[PDB]
RNA sequence: GGAACCUGGGGAACUGAAACAUCUCAGUACCCAGAGGAGAGGAAAGAGAAAUCGACUCCCUGAGUAGCGGCGAGCGAAAG
RNA sequence: GUUCGUGGAGCCAUGGGGGAAUCUGGGCGGACCACCGCCUAAGGCUAAGUACUCCGGGUGACCGAUAGCGCACCAGUACCG
RNA sequence: UAGGGAAACCGAGUCCGAACAGGGCGCAAGCGGGCCGCACGCGGCCCGCAAAGUCCGCGGCCGUGGACCCGAAACCGGGCG
RNA sequence: GCUGGGGCUAGGAGUGAAAAGCUAACCGAGCCCGGAGAUAGCUGGUUCUCCCCGAAAUGACUUUAGGGUCAGCCUCAGGCG
RNA sequence: GGUGGAGCCUGGGAGUGAGGGCGCGAGCGAUAACGUCCGCGUCCGAGCGCGGGAACAACCGAGACCGCCAGCUAAGGCCCC
RNA sequence: ACGCUUGCCCGGUGCCGGAAGGUCAAGGGGAGGGGUGCAAGCCCCGAACCGAAGCCCCGGUGAACGGCGGCCGUAACUAUAACGGUCCUAAGGUAGCGAAAUUCCUUGUCGGGUAAGUUCCGACCUGCACGAAAAGCGUAACGACCGGAGCGCUGUCUCGGCGAGGGACCCGGUGAAAUUGAACUGGCCGUGAAGAUGCGGCCUACCCGUGGCAGGACGAAAAGACCCCGUGGAGCUUUACU
RNA sequence: GGGCGGUCGCCUCCUAAAAGGUAACGGAGGCGCCCAAAGGUCCCCUCAGGCGGGACGGAAAUCCGCCGGAGAGCGCAAGGGUAGAAGGGGGCCUGACUGCGAGGCCUGCAAGCCGAGCAGGGGCGAAAGCCGGGCCUAGUGAACCGGUGGUCCCGUGUGGA
């Protein structure tokens, strides 16, 4: 709460999200991630401000 | 006069043919963040035990 | 002059749920344990909270023997 | 009333659309009927007959749909299922849809 | 002026929601006006999907359906 | 008001402000736009079918003077205010 | 008498889903059963008014109505002083 | 100052050298009728006989502990054996 | 082994959710309470029907279908009421 | 009524004034977007900016609401404060009173009144918690107000007695009332829901009355007038909500 | 008894009577979190202390040898368990996946938890095999009304909104 900055990871090309946090206090800024979408078959993922 | 169908029940549950009452699981709509794929995914129309004898009473005229 | 501390937690209700000499199915929890008081033997799998269950069905047996911990053995029927 | 607490009916959520303030969209519907059940009587079977034979309440339109064996005879309906076309296809000639 | 009925103008509160302020009770009881053996309404600037019905009133259906509602209590059509 | 509690909120009347046209004019078919259908508002009247019983009569698995309307009787009287 | 699905839509299958994985809903499981039609797959038959449901009666219980009865402190409307 | 006669003021109102006094023998908001057979989880009462079985005062929750929903305990009917 | 108002499944129908005594295992209390709250069992409640304990619901025996001018016993007694 | 006064502070609130400044509604204005239509057109939004009252901010107002302190050292032991340093500080109670309709400790201490005074009177100040127009201190007269003392006299009392009338009592006449389970209703000791006429044991007691006392029948009256509960109802308050 | 005070949810130990459960205004304590590593796989090592010493050094810094079998540590209070790792160090990655889920523990219901295994596509390891977060138990909130993306399902005569 108010340190975690709970967010969701975007498809980075079209649509989906992944719903896991990234801290604002510790400099974990712009963390790339590979995750499993439905259609695009294990492409890369990045953050969103929501 | 003729009794009235409980519209909350009509919009929330769905009675089947053989008396069973089918309704969704809870703990899913508000916050779903810190939950696994199991806890997000397993919302699979739980069944209600010994309450449908007091739940098909307000699903009454059209069932 | 008031009550300092009068609260207590709800019990999670652990314990041995399937003793030996009992016919089981694939998936029955043999013991709900807090720590791993029982170690897995044949056809026994652990989970997240150290809970071990049966992989196949059959007559279960305990205590193959010690020096490493208590054992659970789901032995199949032939 | 499950006492003063929230009842089990209220604790579980709702799914379907409630609708808008004009109401529902008055669209026609389909009525599936078993081809092992309307194969009793004989003739070029249509509406104005099967709605008189006991089934088929005088409303929306119908379609022939069942799991069973059929009799070779003519049938005029609005729709057919992708198995009753083959179960009815045995010495059976039919129009697939009416005037529309 | 007239036992009851009807139309128009005002119009509540207890109760129900096991409190309760929106809501229900209820546009009910009650107050006023005029007319009647009934009153009101009435010949579409209608209804709503079929190129359809064809003034209005009342009963049974449609149907406690569609819908409205701290989507709670509960209220509740219209077409045909 | 209609089921419509301001919701996407139509239609019917309007308390106030702006404010025309007369069939190549308008309104409606539920925010709204185009097509396609329905009807003429801003004037008025209308029997019949429907509600009720002061009163008339016939009926009643209606009652029989603590019942039945408050009163079967010289009752909305004696009496209280 | 066919049900799933929020609906579209489909249907002895529907939905979740890329999917015949898998699961939730229903489905067919046979009661009276001379059925030997002569192929022991017996197809289905005399045949219990039934799986199968509807209409009426009579009971228990329930909801809306005052709802087993009696009893308030109070609130509002119209009036009398 | 006291008092006769004719008047005015009224119910969330009147009046009050102020007590919340008085307003038709009872005023921290009169009286009569109607809503209203208001509500009461709060007291009391609940009427003939015989037979069979037979409780509970426990657990999980409730602006809730004197009342509740489900389970436990009991009875009836239909099935398993 | 155990045919018993034993069990298991479905449906209908209530009531109960102020309990208390006794023995043991305990907490609080003061190793006090016919004190409070649990568990293991019984009884009263619902057996204030019976005998004993002088009288008394839970201390003991005993589980009252009715009747008899019949016996045997349980707890308790045998000097008299 | 009247004699002497109303001293301290405008920080919070109420109020008054404010052509500087922040915020803000309806509304005006509108870049830039959205829907639809072949387009002409129509219908939705719309950020900049302007835009009163009110709120914020400044000053004033205390016979406006409201309040007015603690701590450490110093004089021939004690005491100080009149002096030196701090502030939750806006400000630390001035005059005048004071164990008072104020004081818990307390019946504080001293003196008067009494032989004896938790009351009273006058001071001391150690004011839990007086106090200046919710006014402070006194005041001639007055009060069916309260408290204290004394005087002559009285049954009020020590300590009662007697007499008179109207009742009470008897008789003649009329003759109710609330209460009420039926009662053929003894005492003690125990038991019983823990206060017995009814239960057990012992003792006493012929039946029925008349006058009186009120100890009992947990006597009567009012469904506790104190306390608690009811998601009871009302009256009142406010910066509780609308 | 009410008021004043304390408490209202979750976790740990006891009370709690050797299955589970079990109360009191009974005792002792914690929580409304945190980790892109404090996660997965693979590969190495075994701790804390005591003794004999040291160059400063508190008797504790850092180093060597012996004894030391778990008295350390495992993010956090307490309990269980752990060196035949879950502990410490390094490489590579994000399975801190998506659709399901047989069979269960417990529960009045709602909830909470374990989950072998199927498909797609991955990570580690040569493979066998593991990975659907954290050694575990606390770290949270049913429902309703709405906000932001995708889905193009409905969209009130028709096409769109
Ligand atoms: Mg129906
Ligand atoms: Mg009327
Ligand atoms: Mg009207
Ligand atoms: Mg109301
Ligand atoms: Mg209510
Ligand atoms: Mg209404
Ligand atoms: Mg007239
Ligand atoms: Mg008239
Ligand atoms: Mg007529
Ligand atoms: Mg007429
Ligand atoms: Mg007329
Ligand atoms: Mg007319
Ligand atoms: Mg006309
Ligand atoms: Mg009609
Ligand atoms: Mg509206
Ligand atoms: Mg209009
Ligand atoms: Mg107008
Ligand atoms: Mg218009
Ligand atoms: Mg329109
Ligand atoms: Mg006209
Ligand atoms: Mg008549
Ligand atoms: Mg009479
Ligand atoms: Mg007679
Ligand atoms: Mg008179
Ligand atoms: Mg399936
Ligand atoms: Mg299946
Ligand atoms: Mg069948
Ligand atoms: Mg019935
Ligand atoms: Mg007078
Ligand atoms: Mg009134
Ligand atoms: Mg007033
Ligand atoms: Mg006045
Ligand atoms: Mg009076
Ligand atoms: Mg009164
Ligand atoms: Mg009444
Ligand atoms: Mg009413
Ligand atoms: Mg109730
Ligand atoms: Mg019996
Ligand atoms: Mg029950
Ligand atoms: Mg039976
Ligand atoms: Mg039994
Ligand atoms: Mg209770
Ligand atoms: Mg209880
Ligand atoms: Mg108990
Ligand atoms: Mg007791
Ligand atoms: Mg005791
Ligand atoms: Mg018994
Ligand atoms: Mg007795
Ligand atoms: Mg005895
Ligand atoms: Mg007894
Ligand atoms: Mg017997
Ligand atoms: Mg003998
Ligand atoms: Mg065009
Ligand atoms: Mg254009
Ligand atoms: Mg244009
Ligand atoms: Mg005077
Ligand atoms: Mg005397
Ligand atoms: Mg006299
Ligand atoms: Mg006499
Ligand atoms: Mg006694
Ligand atoms: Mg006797
Ligand atoms: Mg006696
Ligand atoms: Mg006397
Ligand atoms: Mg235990
Ligand atoms: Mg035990
Ligand atoms: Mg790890
Ligand atoms: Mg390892
Ligand atoms: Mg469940
Ligand atoms: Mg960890
Ligand atoms: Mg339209
Ligand atoms: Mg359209």
């Amino acid at each position: 709460v108010r340190i975690k900055l709970l967010l969701e990871c975007t498809e980075c090309k079209r649509r989906n999200y992944a719903t896991e946090k990234n801290k604002r206090n510790t400099p974990n800024k712009l963390e790339l991630r590979k995750y499993c979408p439905w259609c695009r078959k294990h492409t890369v993922h990045r953050e969103v401000k929501i | 006069p003729k009794m009235k169908t409980h519209k909350g029940a009509k919009k929330r549950v769905k009675i089947t043919a053989s008396g069973k009452v089918v309704a969704m699981k809870t703990g899913k709509r508000h916050l779903n963040w810190q939950k696994s794929g199991k806890e997000i995914r397993q919302k699979g129309r739980k069944f209600v035990l010994a309450k449908p004898e007091a739940e098909r009473i307000k699903l009454l005229l059209p069932y | 002059g008031s009550t300092r501390n009068g609260r207590d937690s709800q019990a999670k209700r652990l314990g041995v749920k399937r003793y030996e000499g009992q016919v089981v199915r694939a998936g029955n929890i043999l013991v709900r344990q807090r720590g791993t008081r029982f170690k897995p033997g044949k056809n026994v799998g652990m989970g997240r909270d150290f809970t071990l269950f049966a992989l196949v069905d059959g007559v279960v047996e305990f205590q193959d023997r010690g020096r490493l911990g208590r054992y659970v053995h789901v032995r199949p029927l032939a | 009333f499950e006492g003063g607490r929230s009842t089990t009916l209220m604790r579980l959520p709702k799914r379907g659309m409630q609708g808008q303030v004009p109401g529902e969209i008055k669209r026609p519907r389909y009525q599936g009927v078993n081809l092992k059940d309307l194969a009793r009587f004989e003739g070029e079977v249509t509406p104005e007959l099967l709605v008189r034979a006991g089934l088929l309440k005088k409303g929306y339109r119908l379609k022939i749909l069942g799991e069973g064996e059929a009799k070779p005879l003519k049938v005029v309906a609005h729709a057919f299922s992708k198995s009753a076309l083959e179960k009815l296809k045995a010495a059976g000639g039919e129009p697939v849809l009416l005037e529309a």
